[PDB]
């Protein structure tokens, strides 16, 4: 029975602590990079009517156009945040809910939706699943960080206890520049400032100042109604004046060129890095996610990498083996305590072993019911020593 | 240490009030440091590779901000500097050939080195109702010192341009005039470690 | 404003990381920065700390990096500030009859409704997305605008 | 006995820190100091009120 | 609108409005809301560092039901996503718990000590005891909540 | 003045993933300061340079 208890022990995965049916779920959707805000609101929609004719949900609200996760507006990308019924009117739980949409989105090719259950505890994350950050310290680019990254959540898919790994860092935005003939620039007489501002107050937004009405204090702002087809156009109506009167368009001494970077870039811990997220798949632990994860990045990664936690992963991991010590001191106070009030060496050694048929019996049941080897359990474990103890100080 | 820093934090309000215009526009400053310096480490070219100031610089570049990183660092100083310059070194002979001063450099830098500029493609009012969204930025912003040299002081008839570099040079950092360093009667940079207040 | 995430990374986040770093029980901190010219560092301090002694603690460090940031940052100021993410509520406001459109109601909002809710004590944030506030907007017309020199 | 070795076991980790240790102490805390109670109760109030 | 941008020699003007559109706030088409398929605007609460959670949503819904009053025409609201509705939830079921585990020991104890007075002097410990240990939680600087419960 | 005999501050620029400081600064040959006041000139209101 003794060894049977390290059996067990291997044979129980681990958590932090259970991920409740709090009766909410949100998504996280994400059109191509380059999509426009209309293609979102499109596709939004049609998920939304899906979403909201399943089972368990009573209503669906959505912000398109929003980054749950930069709290910014970006036109690519959306967030939906889901009511389920009354626990008492649903025949499924969330877990199960989050999981059947899943299922069904995974292959939509026109954006990629993610559902994901609350934090469990409110701070600890935005949403619930695991959050890591893949960091360079190689001094390499966001472009080559991009491609090892996509290498690994790709092969993190791939394995039986993740579902949904993905990655924030989205380095193909289109992004057009604007480079400037400074030689033209002055050939044609104008102020750099004149020229900015012309750009700002039509392409853009320029601020001027501030009035007051209605008890409130507003901005004013400048902004351009033209309709301009494509953006070779727009230079070509768009004008400043030269120092001696002449009227300069934008078409001559600016030239338009088409790269493609990132549009966000995180840092995490002083190293450029990379923020991947995901949860475990469905009947898979906390525990057993962050072991596969790990696992896979020390096969898609160079030397020149590693993985930082944060939220609900960073305690898991930063609190790994810390049951021992607990468990292990109240056993030797247990003893001593014994050993003093009954004068007796001996006495309290056969009221000890009565805590191994309690954690026997505690394992047993858990891994009997699938249940895990969380934090929640293991104070469990703590409250059985004393209880079992006293079921033996009464017969010894 | 820290309802000291804060009670003296709340006292510096109250006489911002009296400083001169000029203070105001730099801001008065205050924090919790301590009177101590953990270390002072000397870095130096064993033979003649780098000069007694391509090393101040590789430090600069690299060093100095390796060691603010490592943790309960309060600083990490080379003996000579505040911040780090490109330096433009007017040669008043040649200004005097060309017919430039000095109040015409300072606007030609300060004009020809300008700031950025963002706008969106697809922005429902300026636009067509297109798939795709595009950012456009316009940089208008040096990066490389040969640009600083390619500032156009003045506009020549003949289309040709006297630029910046047709009457001083242009330089990167370093100028020792300063301090000196020196490690057993060797030319050396010295950085003190200081230890972080607590 | 105007910068890449590239640039604003490497010389407006990194001054103020290297700066908070070696804060007083700080675990991690997260840094987003963006092509709308925004950076977002979040410090992240152990748990069971003083929140307001760790953001004073911040405050105090930022006042020495200050002096390294760009001229453009300090023109318009760096600010920090304790916050949580932990949004508990989200309140929908629409036409039932289709008469105040979608742009209508977001015009109630904003006058009447967002600043009685960011009144209610621990309300942190209470935003619509989208607009702050919003602003008096003229929009130049570039036909008019060249037709009339 | 009883109330000794819960005691023994839940005192010792209501000095830990973190996570876990600011999670247990609720725990440790609350039994500690009620099975303590429960004993004095038992030692006094419920003989004397037999 | 009446901004005066260029003086004529009719002593007439040219004014903004002339070459701009001047239009108050409203700004959207760069966010949209929807709830249940419709027009929305979504107001999210956050909630501050430090502060009861489960107070201040009783205060959110007040306040909104007093707006309710000014709202014209079928201008009304939703608080669909609410995440106090399960703190209120979890906390009924923990009562419940306490309350159907206290039953079920009295029960296996009346069956053990076989008479009232038997089991009624025991069940005195119930009260002093968890009763007694909130006198400790106070001094201590503890608080009631989920895990103490 | 400040941008011959001290230092002048422009304005700065991003280079190499660093914030650098442009500075102005004379580089003449100063015999004395009596003669570096003759070669530094300034052109007043009315195009003369004195």
């Amino acid at each position: 029975m003794l060894g049977a208890i390290f059996y067990l022990y291997k044979a129980v995965p681990n958590s932090l602590v259970p991920e409740e049916d709090q009766g909410l779920m949100i998504s996280i959707i994400n059109l191509p990079s380059a999509s426009a805000l209309h293609r979102t609101i499109s596709e939004v929609d049609h998920i939304s009517q899906e979403v909201l004719k399943t089972n368990g949900v009573k209503d669906a609200m959505a912000m398109i156009g929003f980054d749950l996760f930069t709290s910014s507006l970006k036109e690519n990308a959306a967030a939906m945040f889901i009511g389920l019924q009354d626990w008492k009117d649903r025949n499924v739980s969330a877990d199960q809910i989050i999981a059947e949409l899943n299922k069904k989105f995974a292959f939509d090719r026109n954006a990629s939706s993610v559902f994901i259950g609350l934090p469990p505890i409110p701070g600890l994350s935005i949403t619930g699943g695991f959050e890591m950050y893949v960091q360079n310290k190689s001094g390499k680019s966001y472009d080559e960080i991009q491609k090892d990254v996509n290498k690994l959540v790709a092969a993190a898919n791939q394995r039986k206890e993740l579902s949904r790994v993905r990655t924030t860092l989205d380095t193909t935005f289109p992004q057009y520049k604007l480079i400037i003939d400074r030689d033209k620039l002055k050939h044609y007489n104008l102020n750099m400032q004149d020229v900015f501002n012309t750009m700002n107050a039509t392409i853009g937004t320029y601020y001027v100042n501030d009035f007051s009405m209605l008890g409130k204090n507003f901005q004013v702002n400048i902004r351009a109604k033209g309709d301009f087809r494509n953006t070779q156009d727009a230079l070509k109506n768009i004008f400043v004046r030269s120092n001696d009167g002449k009227m300069i368009p934008l078409d001559s001494f600016l030239t338009l060129q088409r790269s493609s970077g990132p549009d966000d870039v995180k840092r995490f811990n002083l190293f450029p890095a990379a923020q991947v997220q995901g949860q475990p798949a469905p009947g898979y632990t906390s525990g057993q996610a962050i072991e596969a994860i790990a696992q896979v990045a020390k096969e898609t990664l160079g030397d020149d990498y590693s993985i930082a936690w944060s939220g609900s992963a960073y305690q898991e991991v930063s609190s790994k083996g810390t049951a021992s010590y607990a468990f292990a001191l109240g056993m030797i106070f247990v003893f001593l305590i014994l050993a003093a009030q009954y004068e007796r060496w001996l006495i309290p050694l056969a009221v000890v072993t009565a805590v191994p048929f309690a954690v026997f019996g505690s394992f047993l049941l858990v891994y009997l019911r699938g249940f895990s080897n969380d934090i929640y359990f293991q104070t469990g474990l703590l409250l059985l020593i004393g209880l079992s103890a006293k079921n033996a100080i009464l017969i010894v | 240490p820290d309802q000291a820093t804060i009670d003296v934090n709340n006292r510096i309000s109250a006489a911002t009030a009296k400083m001169p215009d000029a203070v105001k526009k730099l801001g008065v400053t205050v924090r919790k440091t301590s009177s101590t310096t953990l270390a002072a480490i000397s870095m130096y070219s064993s033979d003649g590779s780098m000069s007694a100031v391509d090393v101040y610089n590789y430090i600069t570049l690299n060093v100095l901000d390796e060691l603010k990183r490592v943790p309960g660092v309060g600083d990490a100083n080379a003996i000579g500097n505040r911040n780090y310059s490109l330096r433009i070194w007017l040669k008043p002979d040649l200004l005097n050939k060309f017919g430039i001063t000095a109040t015409d450099v300072i606007s030609a830098v300060n004009d020809q080195n300008a700031q950025y500029a963002t706008g969106k493609i697809g922005e429902e009012p300026v636009t067509q109702k297109s798939p795709y969204v595009y950012s456009i930025t316009m940089q208008g912003r040096l990066q490389n010192p040969s640009e600083f040299e390619n500032i156009i002081l003045r506009t020549n008839n003949d289309g040709s341009f006297l630029r910046l570099k047709d009457v001083a040079d242009v330089e990167i950092g370093s100028q020792q005039y300063s301090s000196q360093g020196r490690l057993n009667g060797n030319d050396a940079v010295p950085i003190m470690i200081n230890l972080q207040s607590g | 404003t105007g910068a890449d995430a590239q640039t604003i990374a490497s010389t407006v986040a990194s001054p103020i990381e290297d700066a908070i770093n070696g804060a007083d029980n700080m675990i991690y901190m997260d840094s987003t920065s963006s092509s709308s010219g925004t950076m977002s560092l979040t410090v992240y301090f152990d748990i069971g700390t003083d929140p307001d002694q760790a953001t004073i603690d911040v405050n105090n460090r930022i006042s020495a990096a200050t002096a390294k940031m760009p001229d453009a940052v300090k023109k318009l100021g760096v600010t920090v500030r304790k916050t949580s993410s932990t949004t508990l509520a989200a309140i929908s406001m629409y036409s039932s009859d289709g008469s105040m459109s979608a742009v209508d109601v977001y015009n109630y909002i904003t006058l009447n409704v967002l600043d009685e809710l960011k009144r209610v004590p621990g309300v942190g944030d209470a935003n619509a997305i989208g607009n702050r506030n919003y602003s008096l907007r003229i929009w130049l017309k570039p036909d008019l605008l060249n037709k009339f020199g | 006995s009883i109330v000794l070795v819960l005691c023994a076991v839940f005192v010792p980790v209501s000095f830990i820190s973190g996570f876990v240790g600011e999670i247990q102490r609720q725990f440790a805390l609350t039994l500690a100091i009620s099975v303590t109670i429960s004993g004095f109760v038992a030692l006094t109030l419920t003989p004397s009120l037999c | 609108e009446n901004i005066i941008l260029r003086t004529n020699n009719d002593g007439s003007f040219l004014r903004l409005k002339d070459v701009a559109d001047v239009e108050i706030g409203s700004q959207q088409y760069s966010s949209q809301g929807r709830l249940n398929g419709n027009d929305a605007v979504p107001i999210m609460i956050n909630l501050q560092s430090g502060a009861n959670a489960l107070h201040t949503a009783e205060l959110v819904q007040a306040k909104m039901q007093e707006l309710s009053k000014n709202f014209p025409k079928g201008l009304t609201y939703k608080i669909p996503y609410d995440t106090t509705k399960f703190v209120i939830e979890s906390i009924k079921e923990v009562v419940k718990t306490f309350v159907e585990a206290l039953i079920l020991v009295i029960i296996v104890m009346y069956m053990f000590l076989k008479n009232f007075r038997a089991t009624l002097i025991p069940m005195i410990a119930v009260p002093v005891s968890l009763l007694g240990t909130f006198a400790g939680l106070y001094v201590l600087g503890f608080s009631i909540n989920l895990l103490t419960l």
